[PDB]
């Protein structure tokens, strides 16, 4: 096979990202895997004249260990290649299908050799414990899993592989994103599963083998901001409500509070009850209607990054919002049901998966957690083969209460 | 003289778009010129360098020095310019071994490699860039020109290429001797086995010989160092380790420099001597400073120092690591944001100790700090031992449970157990989930003028009270906290407070027990004394009753 030449975005050098410390268990697992990949020619040991590095991790995905390379940096620095030069167009139909199955096709890439002048940028290190040994250095000789360039390059081969199947099932949508195929149909679930098995057989002829089996995106609907319903309303309850309604108005146009504030006039004790006047009763009812419908004026812009915020609500509940401009929510949702970090990583993965399906992009996460805690623990429960961008924030205080 | 390894060379490049150095050789004394001719002549004989013509256009300055006590000359090459132009290499090591991570061995041998760098060849295509010139007596005739055949001292690539070369060389021996540990550090190898002395001293020789087959010379049985090994500020004995002796100076007048050097030594001692403190001594250094400027010790600083001397008066040692057993980590609060810890596998024989004394943010509490300390120790343990320890913490499971479930950040301590070692970690107050019936409701507010920095803080209450204090050189933030403080001062043991400051609410809802802000500390004092406090937020400038009135009241003279 002739290799596709790859050039970095002008002025950018390759990644120089340090390896996060690994437990013995994972180091040992990585050493087995890499020893075997070396024998098979997929990777080769490198010398110190290669100054690059990309972190590596071990995950379960099953009880078998899998190597997960964090190419987030290489991906940012090679964006012109995989997005503009060799972009994979994202089908709008995928999210409309009743069932979507996600298949791992990462092994496909290991039979295609990587441009020799690019290999150096895929350098990585297996560290040792207590800096006993210098630590084992490799680069890739073939398309590596986790690099967005790999599917960009394999795109032409994937099309040949899928051509018969597509031709025979023209109402099935197949989308490739990183190491995975997303396969959507409107069929009855048994028929759907049969066509998936059929697809597996096609793939098998080219040497290839927080979520249910399938995804059901047509059964994804919004989380309305919900206003409580009561017989008796205290000053506090109306205050709470007005605060909730107030913030809600920045997102939704038409939200009105005039009447509600009229009740609070004076310097009233918080516990004291205030019977609702008919105008207020009705103002409340009008807002209530507005919140059930979508946001007028808010549209996905492909030239912009997606952002995800998540809030811990207690009792295993987490809310989230995805937007490109603050308050211009494209999607909002809830995730439920361990410990906090486990739940959070589950939520992050589910939100990312929905994001791939809806837009063909992963969002940048604002995570309500301490950096080091996250960095220590996230790999223990991570099962995806991609990794989204993230940063760390302080959530508080009522952005929490304004949802759920 | 010495061998030069037949190991393959590492190909080396200049930074793309850069040519090699062409730095002008400055005229030298006859004395210096003569020394350099004798040195280089000898180095050429040994293979280390070679003569080249004037076709090679590259040059790097050369110097020579000889101390006034000595008669031996040394050559100094200034590779600054070549180093700019030489590619980046992979970093040598992520970290250095900690003694506490060493598994105990029956026998240990240290082997330093002689003339490490000069024993490794240099990429033939790159040698040209290492050119230098011994100049003529008064720079009249063309100088004598040389280039390096081996890794030069002071060149950017030598450390990395050496280590790389040592690794390749060691590989086969490792694969045939999996039981033997060999630590690589700089020119050194540290070699440990569980074999009996005889079979060890044999295996050392097989290694020394294997190393010699590849051009690397090492010391023999007679010249090999003996335990205790003194290494990087540590002492490594056969079944324990410690830090090298710490001399705590006595002084009438302490200079900044003396205190910096004291803190450093105490910090270094803290890895095995438990309970070391440096907070008060560090407080003295946070200022204009100046190395020779004497700083008088505060009473607290003197007491801290005295307590450390007591800790240090008798030697303490740590044990080595046994990978068949779990690690246990214990943490104690020492007060004033200071934490101390000990890690052992068998109580109470410590592998090592440490401290945590870090403010994360302006306002915090002991539960947050403890979690941070746990996180630091966990990372440290993964680095030193490749696994996390089981924890023993001075906090009830119930306190931890209440805190994590109600707090808004995700947080997770791995396997731990409560241990009753006071002071215990607790939360000192809690805010009500609901409005307090039969309690006065204070609507509070603050305002600050941006030009003048004058401010007003105040409240109105449902029982008809009001108050307004004036403030100078303040900010909006500060006035909002003052307002809350006022309401707490003038209220009974139960009170509902309504604010429009998300800033203040956020601080207070995290149940801080300590702050850099005096005002916040005063607010905390109050919150502890109260029986019940309910704190709520309303948006500002929406004419919400109670809020609109205190807003008019505190805006007067400050804002429209
Ligand atoms: N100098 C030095 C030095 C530095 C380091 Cl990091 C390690 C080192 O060797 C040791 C090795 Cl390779 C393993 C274990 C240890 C700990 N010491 C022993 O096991 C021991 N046994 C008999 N005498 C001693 Cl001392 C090493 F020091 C020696
Ligand atoms: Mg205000």
């Amino acid at each position: 096979i002739e290799t596709v030449p790859v050039k970095l975005k002008p002025g950018m050098d390759g990644p120089k990202v340090k390896q996060w410390p690994l437990t013995e268990e994972k180091i040992k697992a990585l050493v087995e895997i890499c020893t075997e990949m070396e024998k098979e020619g997929k990777i080769s040991k490198i010398g110190p004249e290669n100054p690059y590095n990309t972190p590596v991790f071990a995950i379960k995905k099953s009880t078998k260990w899998r190597k997960l390379v964090d190419f987030r940096e290489l991906n940012k620095r090679t964006q012109d290649f995989w997005e503009v030069q060799l972009g994979i167009p994202h089908p709008a139909g995928l999210k409309k299908k009743k069932s979507v199955t996600v298949l791992d096709v990462g092994d496909a890439y290991f039979s295609v050799p990587l441009d020799e002048d690019f290999r150096k940028y895929t350098a990585f290190t297996i560290p040792s414990i207590n800096n006993e040994t210098p630590g084992i250095r490799y680069q890739y000789n073939v398309l590596p899993q986790g690099w967005k360039g790999s599917p960009a390059i394999f795109q032409s081969s994937m099309t040949k592989i899928l051509e018969p199947f597509r031709k025979q099932n023209p109402d099935i949508v197949i989308y490739q994103y990183m190491d995975d195929l997303y396969v959507g149909s409107d069929l009855e679930i048994g028929q759907h599963r049969t066509k998936i098995e059929e697809l597996r057989q096609h793939l098998l002829r080219w040497g290839l083998t927080w979520m249910g089996y399938e995804l059901h995106p047509d059964k994804w609907t919004v989380q309305p901001i919900v206003l409580p319903e009561k017989d008796s309303w205290t000053v506090n309850d109306i205050q709470k409500l007005v605060g909730k309604l107030n913030w809600a108005s920045q997102i939704y146009p038409g939200i009105k509070v005039r009447q509600l504030c009229k009740l609070l006039r004076g310097t009233k004790a918080l516990t004291e009850v205030i019977p609702l006047t008919e105008e207020a009763e009705l103002e409340l009812a009008e807002n209530r209607e507005i919140l059930k419908e979508p946001v007028h004026g808010v549209y996905y812009d492909p030239s912009k990054d997606l952002i995800a915020e998540i809030q811990k609500q207690g009792q295993g509940q987490w809310t989230y919002q995805i937007y490109q401009e603050p308050f211009k929510n494209l999607k909002t949702g809830k995730y439920a049901r361990t410990n906090d970090v486990k739940q959070l990583t589950e939520a992050v993965q589910k939100i990312t998966t929905e994001s791939i399906v809806i837009w063909g992009k992963t969002p940048k996460f604002k995570l309500p957690i301490q950096k080091e805690t996250w960095e220590t623990w996230w790999t223990e429960y991570w099962q995806a083969t991609w990794i989204p961008e993230w940063e760390f924030v302080n959530t508080p205080p009522l952005v929490k209460l304004w949802y759920q | 003289n010495s061998p030069i390894s037949p190991i393959e060379t590492v190909p080396v490049k200049l930074k793309p778009g850069m040519d090699g150095p062409k730095v002008k050789q400055w005229p030298l004394t006859e004395e210096k010129i003569k020394a350099l001719v004798e040195i280089c002549t000898e180095m050429e004989k040994e293979g280390k360098i070679s003569k080249i013509g004037p076709e090679n256009p590259y040059n790097t300055p050369v110097f020579a020095i000889k101390k006034k006590d000595s008669t031996k000359w040394r050559k100094l090459v200034d590779f600054r310019e070549l180093n700019k132009r030489t590619q980046d290499f992979w970093e040598v090591q992520l970290g250095i071994p900690h003694p506490a991570g060493l598994k105990k061995k029956k026998s240990v041998t240290v082997l330093d490699v002689g003339d490490a760098y000069f024993s490794v060849p240099l990429d033939e295509d790159f040698r040209k860039y290492t050119a230098f010139t011994i100049p003529s007596i008064n720079n009249e005739t063309p100088g004598i020109r040389y280039q390096y055949n081996v890794l030069p001292q002071g060149w950017k690539g030598s450390p990395a290429i050496f280590q790389s070369s040592m690794t390749k060389i060691l590989e086969p021996f490792r694969k045939q001797n999996p039981d033997i540990v060999i630590y690589q550090y700089m020119d050194d190898l540290y070699v440990g086995s569980d074999l009996e002395i005889g079979q060890h001293r044999t295996k050392i020789e097989e290694l020394r010989q294997h190393l010699l087959r590849w051009g690397l010379t090492t010391p023999d049985k007679k010249h090999q160092k003996e335990p205790p090994f003194l290494w990087m500020g540590y002492e490594l004995h056969p079944d324990k380790w410690t830090v090298q002796p710490i001399v705590l100076p006595e002084k009438d007048s302490w200079t900044v420099n003396d205190i910096q050097k004291l803190v450093g030594k105490l910090n270094w001692a803290s890895q095995i001597y438990p309970g070391i403190k440096v907070r008060q001594l560090c407080k003295l250094l946070r200022g204009t400073k100046a190395l020779t400027e004497v700083i008088p010790l505060t009473e607290e600083a003197e007491l801290e120092l005295a307590e450390n001397r007591e800790i240090l008066k008798e030697p303490v040692h740590g044990v080595y690591y046994d990978p068949s057993k779990d690690l246990i980590a214990e943490i104690q609060k020492q007060g004033q944001g200071q934490w101390t810890y000990q890690i052992y596998q068998e109580p109470f024989k410590n592998l090592k100790t440490g401290k945590y004394a870090r403010m994360r943010g302006a306002h915090t509490n002991d539960v947050k700090q403890l979690t941070e300390a746990v996180q630091k120790i966990t990372t440290e343990s993964i680095v030193i031992w490749g696994k996390t320890p089981k924890f023993k913490l001075p906090i009830q499971k119930e306190t931890w449970e209440t805190w994590w479930t109600e707090y808004w950040q995700a947080t997770w301590i791995p396997e731990w157990e409560f241990v009753n070692t006071p002071p215990l970690v607790k939360l000192w107050y809690q805010l009500e989930k609901e409005p307090i019936v039969g309690a006065e409701t204070f609507y509070v507010d603050g305002a600050a003028n941006r030009e003048t920095k004058l401010g007003k803080a105040g409240y109105v209450t449902n029982r008809g009270r009001q108050k307004v204090v004036t403030l100078t050189d303040t900010t909006n933030q500060k006035t909002e906290l003052q307002a809350i403080y006022l309401a707490l001062q003038d209220s009974g043991l139960e009170v509902n407070i309504v604010t429009d400051s998300q800033y203040a609410l956020g601080i207070i809802q995290a149940q801080p027990d300590q702050s850099e802000s005096e005002l916040v500390n005063q607010i905390i004092e109050q919150l502890i004394k109260k029986e019940k406090v309910y704190l709520a937020w309303v948006p500002a400038h929406k004419g919400i009753g109670g809020n609109e009135q205190v807003d008019k009241l505190v805006s007067a003279g400050i804002r429209k």
